[PDB]
């Protein structure tokens, strides 16, 4: 269900608002200015937004005919963009509840928002239109925009009405004198949780205690918080460290476990239930990027399955904040709530108290609950102690939410919240790793013992049986270049970005490349042969290594498939030995034919790697030239990598007729097999014709010289 | 209480220099982003918590933002002043002190703002 957006400008703010609501809703958008509408009998776009609807009115007439034809044949709706009251009888209303520009006398439209936003009926021209008067600044306009995307795709681009709010009270028992609570604030906190249990079912506050700085303030405040020792059954609690200290500053698992065990002793002596699988780091230190010892010490002494951070994948914008299941702990995005540690009074809020009243009545709070199914809110003790700011913000937030939305607001315990989060978003179960040094806030979150820039600058992708390990060796000969360490059984393959090794993490990948120094070479590389045909490898490789270079070599795909077939014949694999090559071109036969022929389709893999990496970073050679004259092609690689010093490869690469190749790895790269049969060569020349044609057009598109075998296959 | 107070105004009308002082009362100025926004709001400058400095292309050879920890005040030493520069300059605080080049111009990146002061060029 791709959705096509037609922005008026690339820097237009309404395009950022519409794309912002679509990225907050995880709806897969297509950015375009002022194209092909179908993809071989299936619709390419499920919904259209014009950010300027006058583009559609003044459209090209043939293209308008194709647009209206594609809309009526596939049921595609168009969203337009040029006090406020909600229509109770409107079919647009799915999330919006009726509580507290465009004029047509003929009944051909539904006035959903009445002064603004209307829903034109589908029977006028076969297409459905939802038209917007103003932009997406008011919160009711964003509410009816979510309802507009919901109805026009037939609830395909929508979310369920069940909505989930977790409220964390961080910084409990941490403040100095004048910021902590007394008996009045604890009693008002319990009374507020009674009324919010009346509003939201099982709304119980989650409290981030710190046990060291309890019993150290005012004894009147300590007797003021002694009534919270009588109030333990009616409150949820999560550990927020003993001394509110950042977990990456410890950089030892054991002393962090002693701090968490001191908070565990505090939880036992208070009457706190040692349950619920939830805890949050103080400055979110160690959650993204992953400090392994925080994740290990969390589940060791607390059974943490859920944490929540705002650091993934970046701190700002909050629309991009995803969750990820790494190291057995299902991380969730955290939300800011508008409440901070410096806010202790209603009067001393930044921008006045009215700015808080915009944040409650339609700010980051309300669009956070509307656009996210799971919303974990951060509040601090200073918002509960003097003017009771968090009591104010949630007594007004759930009143606003139950007034204007018909959402099923339920507070489950955070294990059920994390299970619901990864049931709704199953694509976010895999983490997407990024560079810790690239964002300096993440580097502050990253531990100081971990050395920066331990990553490759070149990716020698495959495919297999082409000559990639000889190119790996010859790039290893250069003093300015340093090869990767061998990764145990897989050797010079790390197979990080394509397999299950991506779930091991950044620090597993960083161990193969040592610490940069004056003695060690700066430029680093790995040969990664399975990353060619893999679909998951280029996007993750562009995520972690944005400025890396891509080096592919390509030989004749009939001979590549033949050498791959003889490679599994020489590895004594039973299906490839059992059937001859004519039968190849059971499930093992189909798997062998798929990994023998889909690696031969060079264009479909170079499209993925070119969608990830820039074509300046991608360079393609001949491969047979690596067997005939390798010094000129190695001079071309040395010009490609941008190195300063240059090795004269004419004199150090010596031809060996005893091996048949310029030197080498001996028997494994010097195999001698009988030549391909003539009927098999006719079948494999006939099938590798169209793949060679789009391959030749692709290599002319890339600004690359075409190989020899491609030119004789194009001529014959 | 986080408060941002700014000052500085006028110019030599064909082009001159100023040092707009944004005082950060109630919090530390080396812990936040303190990016300057001119009027919608355009983020022409940003000064990171380690001192890392970003500009737009109109202001890249001209403006010089700076920071001083001692009076807790971020300064904007302006130079070679074009008539397009006249606006309301907003020193805005952000929890991420370090600036990123995609988002140091966005007003949605910056949480707590200032009163704003006018430069007339
Ligand atoms: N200089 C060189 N040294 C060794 N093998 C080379 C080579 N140039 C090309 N090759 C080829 O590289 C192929 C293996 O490619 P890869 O690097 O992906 O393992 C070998 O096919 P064979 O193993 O069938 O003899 C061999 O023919
Ligand atoms: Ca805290």
């Amino acid at each position: 269900p791709l959705v096509l957006v037609f922005v008026e400008s690339l820097y237009s703010q309404l395009g950022q608002e519409v794309v912002a609501i679509l990225e907050s809703s995880r709806f897969k958008y297509r950015t375009e200015i002022a194209p092909t509408l179908t993809d071989k009998g299936r619709g390419r776009f499920a919904l259209i937004i014009y950010e300027n609807i006058l583009k559609y009115v003044n459209l090209d007439a043939w293209n308008r005919e194709l647009l209206d034809k594609y809309c009526v044949a596939y049921g595609v709706g168009i969203i337009g963009f040029f006090d406020c009251s909600i229509n109770p009888k409107s079919p647009l209303l799915y999330v919006t509840r009726p509580s507290e520009v465009f004029q047509s006398n003929h009944s051909t439209y539904e006035p959903v928002l009445l002064a603004t936003v209307v829903q034109d009926l589908g029977l006028h021209d076969g297409i459905q239109r939802v038209l917007f008067g103003n932009n997406l600044n008011f919160w009711l306009h964003k509410l009816v925009f979510v309802d507009a995307v919901a109805f026009l795709t037939g609830k395909r681009l929508s979310l369920p009405l069940d909505r989930y709010i977790l409220v964390d009270i961080d910084d409990i028992f941490v403040g100095k004198e004048g910021t902590r609570m007394k008996v009045e604030d604890v009693k008002a906190l319990f009374d507020t949780q009674n009324e919010l249990r009346a509003h939201i079912p099982n709304f119980t506050f989650n409290l981030g205690y710190s046990g060291k700085f309890f019993h150290t303030g005012t004894n009147a405040e300590d007797a003021g918080d002694d009534l919270l020792l009588s109030y333990v059954k009616e409150f949820w609690w999560f550990p927020h460290m003993w001394s509110h200290m950042q977990p990456h500053l410890f950089h030892n698992q054991s002393v962090l476990a002693e701090q968490m065990a001191l908070n565990k002793k505090f939880a036992v002596e208070h009457g706190i239930p040692t349950d619920m699988g939830y805890a949050v780091a103080p400055h979110h230190s160690g959650v993204y990027p992953v400090h392994v010892q925080l994740y290990e010490a969390w589940k060791q002494v607390w059974s943490i399955r859920v944490t929540s951070t705002e650091e993934y994948p970046h701190l700002k914008p909050a629309r991009y904040r995803r969750g990820f299941i790494h190291n057995g702990i299902m991380v969730l995005p955290r939300q800011t709530c508008g409440l901070f540690t410096h806010t202790i009074f209603y009067n001393e809020y930044p921008g006045g108290s009215s700015e808080l009243d915009k944040i409650i009545n339609g700010g980051e709070l309300f669009l956070t609950v509307l656009l996210n199914p799971i919303s974990i809110f951060m509040t601090h003790l200073s918002n509960y102690g003097n003017d009771r700011l968090g009591l104010y913000t949630f007594k007004h937030l759930v009143r606003f939410l139950h007034s204007w939305t018909n959402l099923r607001l339920q507070t489950l315990p955070p294990v059920q919240l994390a299970q619901k989060y990864f049931q709704i978003f199953s694509e976010e179960k895999d983490p997407l790793w990024q560079d810790p040094c690239e964002d300096k806030r993440h580097k502050d979150i990253w531990s100081k013992e971990k050395t920066c820039d331990r990553f490759p600058k070149l990716l020698i992708i495959g495919p297999q049986k082409t000559g990639t390990t000889a190119l790996y060796l010859f790039l290893g000969m250069h003093p300015d270049l340093s090869s990767n360490y061998p990764s145990s059984e897989t050797f010079e393959e790390i197979q990080f970005f394509n397999g299950h090794n991506y779930h091991k993490g950044i620090d597993w990948y960083m161990e193969f490349f040592p610490i940069p120094s004056n003695t060690t070479s700066d430029f680093y590389f790995e040969k990664s042969a399975n990353y060619f045909d893999s679909e998951v490898a280029p996007r993750r490789a562009a995520a972690l290594l944005p400025k890396a270079k891509v080096l592919t070599i390509l030989i004749n795909p009939a001979d590549r498939a033949y050498s791959w077939y003889q490679h599994q014949r020489a590895h004594d694999d039973p299906v490839a030995l059992k059937y001859t090559f004519h039968e190849v071109i059971s499930s093992k036969l189909r798997a062998l034919q798929n990994r023998c022929l889909v690696p031969g389709w060079y264009a479909t893999h170079i499209e993925r790697w070119l969608s990830a990496y820039h074509a300046n970073q991608i360079l393609v050679l001949d491969g047979k030239l690596l067997r005939t004259e390798p010094a000129k092609v190695m001079d071309m690689v040395q010009k490609f990598l941008g190195v300063t010093n240059t090795i004269d490869y004419h004199k150090t690469l010596a031809f060996d007729p005893k091996k048949g190749f310029w030197c080498c790895l001996g028997k494994s790269k010097g195999r001698k097999y009988p030549e391909m049969d003539l009927d098999s060569r006719a079948f494999l020349k006939d099938y590798y014709r169209d793949h060679n044609i789009e391959l030749s057009k692709l290599l002319y598109k890339m600004g690359q010289t075409l190989p020899t075998w491609l030119r004789e296959d194009l001529q014959n | 209480q986080v408060q941002l107070v700014e000052s500085g105004g006028g110019s030599v009308q064909a082009g001159g220099s100023l040092r707009l002082s944004c005082a950060a009362s109630g919090f530390n100025v080396d812990d936040y982003a303190i990016g300057w926004f001119r009027q919608e709001r355009e983020g022409v400058s940003c000064i990171g918590g380690d001192g890392t400095t970003y500009y737009e292309n109109s202001v890249k050879g001209r403006f010089t933002v700076s920071s001083d920890k001692r009076d807790n005040t971020v300064y904007l030493q302006m130079n070679n002043l074009r008539p397009e520069d006249t606006a309301i300059y907003f020193c805005a605080a952000d929890r991420s002190k370090y600036c990123v080049g995609k988002y140091f111009s966005t007003p949605s990146q910056y949480d707590f703002w200032g009163r704003g002061t006018h430069v007339t060029v």
